[PDB]
């Protein structure tokens, strides 16, 4: 038995355009602890993504944020593409300024 | 300050 | 206000993989402030929080010495866990311990705690009242056995009301800057029209700590509960939280919907509405 991902998208402060954040996403709710977490920038992987320290919730489920420094603009896509045992394909989860 | 304490199951 | 401090450790076996990874780390409240990894380069436990920076080399010693043990003691109950469940050795398991203490805003217990789990379950958790075991299973029972025999109890309640909460006193005054600070959060509500009839609203909850928070929605002034969407709180990377609620409102009702957000580092709870 066990538990898939939950996972958000989002930024640390308001997203302002030519203004530089952090782009992240919070993995949480899934057990076993392995997990795949990649941030895209128009569907290609970024490549300077680090990582939180392990750790769990009450209920032992597990929980990592994956953040990256960036610049929004108008046009670029982010995303956060995520893979877990429990999943038979990669879940891909757009940003939304507005979530 | 962690426990120092060892024990197995 | 309120405290805690808690110690989290993961150990994650993976046969023909080399040995179990073994992740450690230290808690304040939401504030992480000691980490030790069996895989980083040179595994030692390390400090996350500037206010734990000062304790001197003993303790960095004494705390390195129990993450060694502690991995090793996982080693070994991951091999135990095995044989009391009747597995094959060729799976991955995990066992996860959780313990620590809360206190009050005097400094004084107000309750500890010392649990485990195996493969995410619970195998067995000592009580609140730091003297009996609760075994998940008949397995557990088996540990149950042996640390009634052994005491253990008595052991981890020593621990829990006296290291635990003066070292945890110790750090509160030390990093009182930031752990003795609450950052209240910065709330808004957005408009999403869904359709011609229904529209959503989501109150937002940003640059909050501790992560600990209310945000509910009220319809003419009794609470949504079981209409309200309510996404798990956070972390923005800053030290602070991020949290919203949503409900699907029909339009032209919006003014009868009311947000209530509360916080530690607010004095009095806060009431929202859109403003348009």
């Amino acid at each position: 038995i066990q538990r898939t991902p939950k996972i958000q998208v989002y930024s640390r402060h308001p997203a302002e355009n030519g203004k530089s954040n952090f782009l992240n996403c919070y993995v949480s709710g899934f057990h076993p602890s392995d997990i795949e977490v990649d941030l895209l920038k128009n569907g290609e992987r970024i490549e300077k993504v680090e990582h939180s320290d392990l750790s769990f919730s009450k209920d032992w489920s597990f929980y990592l944020l994956y953040y990256t420094e960036f610049t929004p603009t108008e046009k670029d896509e982010y995303a956060c593409r995520v893979n877990h045992v429990t999943l038979s394909q990669p879940k891909i989860v757009k940003w939304d300024r507005d979530m | 300050l962690r426990n120092q304490s060892v024990f197995n199951f | 206000g309120s405290h805690s401090m808690r110690y989290f450790h993961t150990s994650v076996s993976r046969p023909g993989r080399g040995e179990p990874r073994f992740i450690t780390v230290g808690y304040v409240d939401d504030t992480l402030f000691v980490r030790f990894d069996s895989d980083a380069a040179s595994p030692r436990e390390e400090p996350r929080a500037p206010w734990i920076e000062q304790e001197g080399p003993e303790y960095w010693d004494r705390e390195t010495q129990i993450c060694k043990a502690k991995a090793q003691t996982d080693r070994e109950d991951l091999r135990t866990l095995l044989r009391y469940y009747n597995q094959s050795e060729a799976g991955s398991h995990t066992l996860q311990n959780m313990y620590g203490c809360d206190v009050g805003p005097d400094g004084r217990l107000l309750r500890g705690y010392h649990q485990d789990a195996y493969d995410g379950k619970d195998y067995i958790a000592l009580n609140e009242d730091l003297s009996s075991w609760t075994a998940a299973d008949t397995a557990a029972q088996i540990t149950q056995r042996k640390w009634e025999a052994a005491r253990v109890a008595e052991q981890l309640r020593a621990y829990l009301e006296g290291e635990c909460v003066e070292w945890l006193r110790r750090y509160l005054e030390n990093g009182k800057e930031t752990l003795q600070r609450a950052d209240p959060p910065k709330t808004h509500v957005t408009h999403h029209p869904i359709s011609d009839h229904e529209a959503t609203l989501r109150c937002w909850a940003l640059g909050f700590y501790p992560a600990e928070i209310t945000l509910t929605w009220q319809r003419d002034g009794e609470d949504q509960t079981q209409d309200t969407e309510l996404v798990e709180t956070r972390p923005a990377g800053d030290r602070t939280f991020q949290k919203w609620a949503a409900v699907v409102v029909p339009s032209g009702e919006e003014q009868r919907y009311t947000c209530h957000v509360q916080h530690e580092g607010l004095p009095k709870p806060l009431t929202l509405r859109w403003e348009p």
